[PDB]
This record gives structure tokens, sequence and C-alpha cells, in this order.
């Protein structure tokens, strides 16, 4: 059992890069998905202005 | 009265039974405890670079 918790910990300071690195990424897909999905509204009333 | 005098040995070679089979086990637990380590650093290590 005291090897066993040991690896234990081992698996979750990888667990905890990844975890860690994801919420990294997400943020930058989450972020510039927005703005991809808001740009027709962006454009659309933009142009409305000429219209 | 004869049953009795044998039964040092049954407790004797329970002992050794006993021990064997925990040392054993115990080196068991100890390498898969070990391989455990590696095989699921590796995983999330290498899925890091297919999240980049």
């Amino acid at each position: 059992l005291d090897v066993k918790f040991m690896a234990d910990t081992k698996i979750a300071d990888s667990k905890r890069a990844f975890e860690l690195q994801k919420s990294a990424f997400s943020e930058e897909v989450n972020i510039k998905t927005a703005e991809a999905q808001l740009a027709y509204e962006l454009q659309g009333a933009r142009e409305q202005q000429k219209i | 009265y004869l049953h009795s005098l044998g039964k040092a040995r049954t407790a004797q070679v329970q002992k050794d039974a006993r021990i064997g089979e925990a040392e054993a086990k115990r080196d068991a637990g100890i390498r898969e405890a070990k391989a455990k380590q590696e095989k699921v650093s590796a995983q999330y290590l290498s899925e890091i670079e297919m999240a980049k």
C-alpha cells in the first residue's frame, strides 16, 4: 500500500499538468469561437446602415 | 492425544506458506504499481501533444 499511494500521487501530478493545459487551450478556442459566431451580426448590422 | 503432537507443524508450514504468499503478492503489487506509473504518465504526456 505504501508504494500504491506513491504511485497514485505521480498519476495525479500527471493528471494535473494535462487538465491545466486543456483549460488554457479551451479558453483560446472558446474566445475565437464566439467571434466566429457573432461576426455575421457585426458585419450585418454595419451593412444595414448603408441599406 | 495422538492428533495433537503434529499441530505444531501445521502451524509452522502455515507461517511459511503465508509469508511466501505475502512476500510474493507484495512484489507483484510493487511492480504492477511501478508499471502503472509510466504507462499512465506516458499516455497523458502524449495526449498533451495531441491537444497542442
